[PDB]
């Protein structure tokens, strides 16, 4: 039972207004730190125009309490705005590093236990909008920058003097980027941003010694700007499927790259294609009747993100739990999906329908996370009635508007429906969400927006 | 019986297996991914903030900053109360590095200038496609592609007398609507479904599964709708039929034969896919090629009237030694390219070269010659007064000459194709070198005309010197001619002044012969000043370059490269830059005001995308002619001190395209300067004596780009563009404009693939039609048709083991 659980709201604060006008602050990024040893504590920074704030979670039996306690609290004391961060490690302490990047090109990278700055990374040639770090490396961090380049930096020590060790170049973004993400393998990147060009990009390994230059890449492996009709603000990997969200359109899409496998070697940069016709809009190395070079899977309904943009999801993605989509809109909601419902949505109807047919209607539905398992209730009547069993949180022969209603949460049977949210949360006065983040252990969930507002909900609580 | 209700019926139903199969795969997919969760990676062992407590004050000079908690509790989230405010100490952190100048774009660098395709207006920050039909077109071709895979198997299923994919192809073509089609793709169609589409029955069931297709899948009303035309011309046997990137007696077989090489042969820098030509609108593209001035057969008369009016056998059993397995046609088509290219020559017969191409006997091809008794077409057997401006005896311009030709006018000329009439040069015959533009222009070396016939044919400068020469300021008495036409000299024509070794850039930094003898070959020579990337003294300016050597009044400094782009990209560029909604953000520089030719380097270019402008500048642009393409030098105009900010007065060199659109209504070292300066890649900051960093030209991205243009060509069988590619990869990376080099180039090419070349039959094939066509040609001298025979004959023999 406990494992269907989603969050609810339990603590709330705001952040003094810090590019004071009275409230046209917001915190624009939150991030859990992703190394600490399991069980531990979970950290997460806000990052506001100019602060950090480095938050502790601890859950607690008194609803009264506040779990939320502020260990660290920094100034970018610079001419500097930020609205970018991430994390990574000393590479000879291992102690924690917050990148934070902003509208002058720079990424800061903070020793945030004794306050003092690790170093700066400089090169863009406009500000940055997003920062991402590798999986597969805590030394590798990606930045997007108005320069319209991805930047890929390196904080091991042989790259010390010179630590940008590639470039995502060429013609294949031509305005802003707002969004950069890792595959978990850490070799492949996806970028996008206002010119609504999704492209996925192959990196190379690199050297472990001093780069003199960086290795430059001309062509994305997969590049579209087909499967939005505007500029796109967020973009990730799901595995290996892609979820993308665009202004205008109030829907997170997930979709696939077709032949995409990241089980096969990774390409090389003269495998990638590129823009011999000038009238393709989508064009791809990956490509297995002309069909398609990418697959539209489904569309997680966002209502009332209005024109709004710079507005980021976050899925909750770990071993041996449920996968969670999280996504605040620009009107005072915060939205949940719970991925494991589909399946076990689609398994009630399939079961449903063939009870249906093999007893002509004589069936009994029985909820299950009660005492009662399909072999009690079957002791309960016999070979002449067939019992199925409903998940509990599936809530109300059923009528045509409950079958509807559940459909419009779990059916994935149209990649242009819109999936209704299976959990929608109710924030006290206006709020634009900016960022979304997951506590590693997924018990907390912390939603940042506009007037330096942070939502902390919560599951598995120890209120009492 | 069918009717169109019945099978719009049974297609509804089968319909229905669409969303059920599509809820189970990304049901099937969304299950793979949960189950591929990836475990946290690189986790400390202990936790890092342990030992940080909240720092909520219970402080003095220290910063402060106020945050507000609420609890909350139940199902709506409710506060427990109004709030708590809690007062923290601020730790403030400066950095410690300024940016680096502001850019947009990775610029990278390119050794010549390279040839833009026109791009589609399909993003303007804030002809463009309408939003409405963007989204609905979009969503139809994903419906249709969902729909695609389903066409065959339901065909299978309902198994309807005459409803085949082919027979509904046939039904499409011959519909009214067919307002979408032109001729010849009726022809191939036809060619390979033709008009039969079987008994009566057969007819009318096609029509009437079309009309019950339409109605349950293209119902007007709906934006996800798709006609069953759409998914037919989906179908891989259709869809080449509409795609328009196709590159195209005894001399019939001959011209057809050699038609790859006469149509895609570049004549200035030799590659099937280069820089050169021009690009219509649609992006077709028609090469500087030997179609350009009339095929094969103009040149090739040529030749044999040439020759007609005019060394040791070979290693493979020579027929000089004898003369005497059936022969391929394909084999027997080589023999008559080669014997037609070869012609009426005294020093080279194609018999070994056969030989060589084939893997076969030198009296093997012979014998077959003898029996095939190929036999030439015969070719037949005017005084012109000079100019009274120009003498191309003794190589000079005389009188009005600056009124009488715009020879010397780049901004004014139209470029048109070289001469390829039979006649003299006069407007009486249409030459357009005397009679396109306003005035009469040279003829230039691509014109089939000799300097013999035709008084318009530039024939080279007469300078020479044990000193320097070929100069602006000429102090021996006769100018150079080929600096008052604003063009560098020609390695072949102008013999006497060295250009021949100067503008050869395997000598490029030798400094004692550029020490003297011809100065006017600066930009094939390609060498630059050495110059920094840094930031500009000019406030408000971002970047700027500076001198990294001394440079005296009058040398060459650096070239001017980036994309070369039509009138219309440069104002769809200026769109798609934000440059039009005002500021100038654009830089388009102006190649050839009337042709309309501008280059951008925004993205591509070189250093000098950085110099910035000043009314009283240290260097100066000119537009020059170099061997038939048109590029851009800059020359000092003061002494310049090494870390001194290049400037050049910008002028009127960089057009608002929109606006006036509207209108019409001693080592290198870092040198010491006040300005930081950078590496152009890493952005690291130099430091003063350093090593200037000189980074290789980074080509690989440019040679892919091509290859693949080469591919894309639906006209090319799979033999030809792989030896084409081969060739284009070597080639390109020469970067050639003159044919002088074009000898040494080829006999390196044949040499580096000598085993690669005989190690397939095909290769070796269109080898000899590339040597068919620059012999054709003349720019390939026998001798190394000979040499190649030598190389080719070698190679097979150290294979056979
Ligand atoms: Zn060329
Ligand atoms: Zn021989
Ligand atoms: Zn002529
Ligand atoms: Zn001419
Ligand atoms: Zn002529
Ligand atoms: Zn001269
Ligand atoms: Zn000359
Ligand atoms: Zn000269």
């Amino acid at each position: 039972s406990a494992e269907w659980e989603l969050p609810r709201l339990r603590t709330s604060f705001i952040f003094q207004d810090d590019y004071k006008s009275q409230d046209l602050a917001e915190f624009f990024d939150v991030k859990f730190y992703p190394y600490s040893p399991p069980g531990a504590p979970p950290v997460f920074a806000a990052t506001s125009k100019k602060h950090a704030v480095i938050c502790r979670l601890t859950q607690t039996t008194d609803k009264d309490a506040n779990p939320c306690e502020i260990i660290q609290l920094i100034r970018d004391d610079g001419n500097e705005a930020n609205c970018a961060s991430c994390w990574s490690k000393d590479p000879i302490t291992d102690q924690p590093l917050l990148c934070i990047a902003g509208n002058e090109g720079n990424v800061k990278v903070y020793n945030v236990t004794e306050g003092k700055l690790y170093r700066t990374l400089v090169g863009h040639g406009g500000g940055i909008n997003d920062l991402a770090t590798s999986p597969a490396n805590p030394y590798i961090i990606a930045s997007a920058s108005d320069d319209t380049t991805i930047r890929i930096w390196s904080l091991a020590p042989e790259h010390e003097k010179q630590p940008c060790v590639c470039i995502l170049g060429g013609e294949g973004h031509s305005y802003d980027l707002l969004s950069v993400a890792f595959h978990d393998n850490g070799r492949y990147v996806l970028s996008a941003g206002h010119d609504q060009v999704i492209n996925l990009w192959a990196l190379p390994e690199f050297p472990n010694e001093h780069m003199e230059i960086p290795i430059v890449i001309y062509y994305p492996h997969f590049s579209s700007s087909e499967i939005h009709n505007n500029l796109v603000d967020c973009v990730a990997f799901y595995g290996d499927l892609i979820l993308s969200r665009a202004c205008h359109e109030d829907t997170i899409v997930l979709w696939r790259i077709e032949g995409f496998s990241s089980d096969d070697p990774i390409p090389g940069p003269l495998d990638a294609p590129t823009p011999t016709d000038m009238t393709k809009q989508t064009r791809s190395y990956f490509t297995p009747s002309r069909p398609a070079m990418f697959t539209r899977l489904a569309q997680f309904h966002t209502p009332d993100c209005g024109v709004q943009f710079f507005m980021r999801f976050r899925m909750y993605h770990v071993p041996g739990k449920h996968p969670i989509l999280a996504f605040a809109n620009a009107k005072s909601k915060t939205f949940f999906w719970d991925l494991a419902r589909f399946g076990e949505y689609a398994r009630f109807m399939a079961d449903l329908k063939e009870a249906q047919q093999s007893y002509n209607g004589r069936v009994v539905v029985v909820d299950q996370g009660q005492g009662i398992s399909l072999a009690q209730a079957q002791q309960v009547h016999g070979p002449g009635v067939g019992v199925v069993m409903k998940p509990a949180w599936l809530v109300p022969g059923f009528s045509r508007e409950t079958l509807q209603a559940w459909a419009d949460m779990y059916d994935l049977s149209n990649p242009v429906g819109l999936i209704k949210a299976h959990r929608s949360l109710a924030i006290d006065g206006a709020f634009v969400g900016r960022q979304v983040g997951w506590s590693p252990e997924g018990e907390w969930c912390v939603v940042v927006g506009n007037g330096n507002r942070a939502l902390i909900y919560q599951r598995w609580g120890k209120e009492r | 019986e069918w009717t169109v209700d019945k099978i719009a019926s049974a297609l509804s139903v089968l319909a229905e297996e669409v969303p059920q199969n599509h809820s189970r795969l990304v049901n099937f997919l969304l299950e793979e991914t949960e189950k591929r969760a990836p475990q946290p990676r690189h986790l400390s062992k202990t936790d890092p903030f342990a030992h940080m407590k909240s720092k909520a004050i219970d402080p003095e000079g220290v910063p402060t900053m106020d945050v507000k908690f609420k609890q909350h509790s139940g199902e709506y989230g409710k506060s427990r109360n109004s709030g708590r405010r809690f007062q923290y100490p601020v730790v403030c952190i400066k950095p410690d590095r300024e940016p680096v100048p502001p850019y947009r774009f990775h610029h990278a660098e390119i050794r010549k200038n390279i040839l833009a395709l026109n791009s589609q207006l399909n993003f303007v920050p804030h002809k463009i496609q309408p939003r409405s039909q963007k989204i609905a077109k979009r969503a139809q071709a994903e419906y249709a592609a969902t729909l695609a895979p389903y066409l065959e198997p339901w065909l299978r299923k309902l198994n309807i007398e005459g409803c085949t994919k082919s027979n509904l192809i046939r039904f499409m073509a011959s519909q009214p609507e067919s307002d979408s089609m032109t001729p010849q793709q009726k022809s191939n169609l036809l060619d390979t479904y033709s008009d039969d589409m079987g008994s009566p029955q057969a007819v009318r069931n096609a029509s009437m599964f079309t009309e019950a297709w339409d109605r349950v899948f293209n119902d007007q009303s709906k934006l996800r709708r798709v006609a069953l035309r759409d998914i037919l011309m989906l179908d891989k046997n259709v869809e080449p039929i509409f795609d328009n990137k196709r590159a195209k007696a005894l001399m019939q077989k001959v011209i057809d034969a050699l038609g790859s090489y006469t149509t895609l042969g570049c004549l200035i820098c030799f590659s099937h896919d280069c820089e050169h030509g021009e690009i219509e609108r649609d992006n077709q593209k028609r090469c500087f090629s030997l179609e350009e001035i009339g095929g094969l057969m103009p040149s090739l008369r040529r030749k044999w009237a040439a020759q007609i009016e005019q060394h040791p056998p070979c290693r493979n059993e020579c027929y000089r030694i004898h003369g005497t397995p059936p022969w391929s046609e394909n084999e027997v088509g080589t023999l008559e390219w080669m014997f037609a290219t070869i012609g009426y020559s005294q020093t080279l017969r194609p018999e070994c070269f056969v030989g060589a191409i084939l893997g076969r006997p030198c009296w093997d091809v012979h014998r077959k010659l003898q029996e095939l008794d190929l036999r030439l077409p015969p070719v037949e057997p005017p005084k012109q007064k000079s100019l009274p401006w120009y003498d191309r005896r003794k190589k000079q311009l005389m009188s009005d000459w600056a009124d009488a030709t715009i020879t010397h006018e780049h901004a004014v000329r139209e470029l048109f194709a070289p001469c390829h009439h039979d006649g003299p040069c006069t407007a009486a015959n249409g030459c357009p070198c005397a009679s396109a533009g306003t005035h009469p222009v040279l003829c230039e070396r691509f014109c089939l005309c000799t300097a013999e016939e035709c008084p318009l044919k530039f024939t080279g400068c007469a300078c020479h010197s044990s000193g320097k020469t070929c100069l602006q300021r000429q102090r021996e008495g006769r100018p150079c001619i080929c600096v008052q036409l604003n063009r560098e000299c020609d390695p072949t024509l102008c013999k006497g002044c060295g250009a021949r070794e100067r503008a050869d850039p395997e000598n490029a930094y030798d400094e004692v012969l550029h020490s003297t003898g011809c100065q006017n070959v600066a930009l094939q020579r390609g060498a630059a000043k050495a110059v920094v990337l840094g930031k500009s003294q000019l406030e408000a300016c971002g970047y700027g370059l500076f001198a990294a050597e001394d440079i005296e009044e009058g040398e060459f400094v650096i070239e001017y490269t980036g994309e070369l782009i039509s009138h219309d990209e440069g104002v769809r560029r200026e769109h798609r830059r934000g440059d039009v909604f005002d500021n100038k953000v654009s830089y388009l520089f102006t190649l050839l005001e009337q042709e309309g030719i501008w280059v951008d380097a925004a993205i591509y270019g070189n250093l000098s995308r950085y110099i910035n402008h000043a009314t009283d500048g240290n260097i100066m642009p000119k537009i020059m002619y170099v061997n038939h393409e048109w590029r851009i030098k800059f020359t000092a105009i003061k002494d310049i001190k090494a870390g001194e900010e290049l400037f050049f007065n910008y002028g009127d060199n960089f057009p608002n395209l929109t606006k006036k659109l509207v209108e019409r209504n001693r080592p290198l070292l870092v040198p010491k300067t006040t300005q930081p300066l950078f590496d152009p890649l890493s952005k690291v900051q130099l430091l003063p004596g350093q090593p200037l960093p000189q980074h290789p030209i980074d080509d690989s991205w440019l040679l892919l780009k091509h290859r693949d243009n080469l591919q894309d060509f639906i006209d090319l069988r799979p033999e030809e563009k792989e030896f084409l590619q081969e060739w284009d990869a070597f080639i390109l990376r020469r970067h050639i404009s003159s044919e002088q080099y074009l000898p040494r180039y080829f006999l390196r090419f044949v040499r580096e693939k000598a085993d690669w070349l005989v190690s397939k039959r095909s290769r070796g094939e269109e080898f000899s039609k590339l040597v068919a066509t620059l012999l054709a040609r003349r720019v390939l001298p026998e001798r190394v048709v000979i040499e190649a025979t030598q190389v080719l004959n070698d190679a097979r023999g150290r294979l056979r083991e």
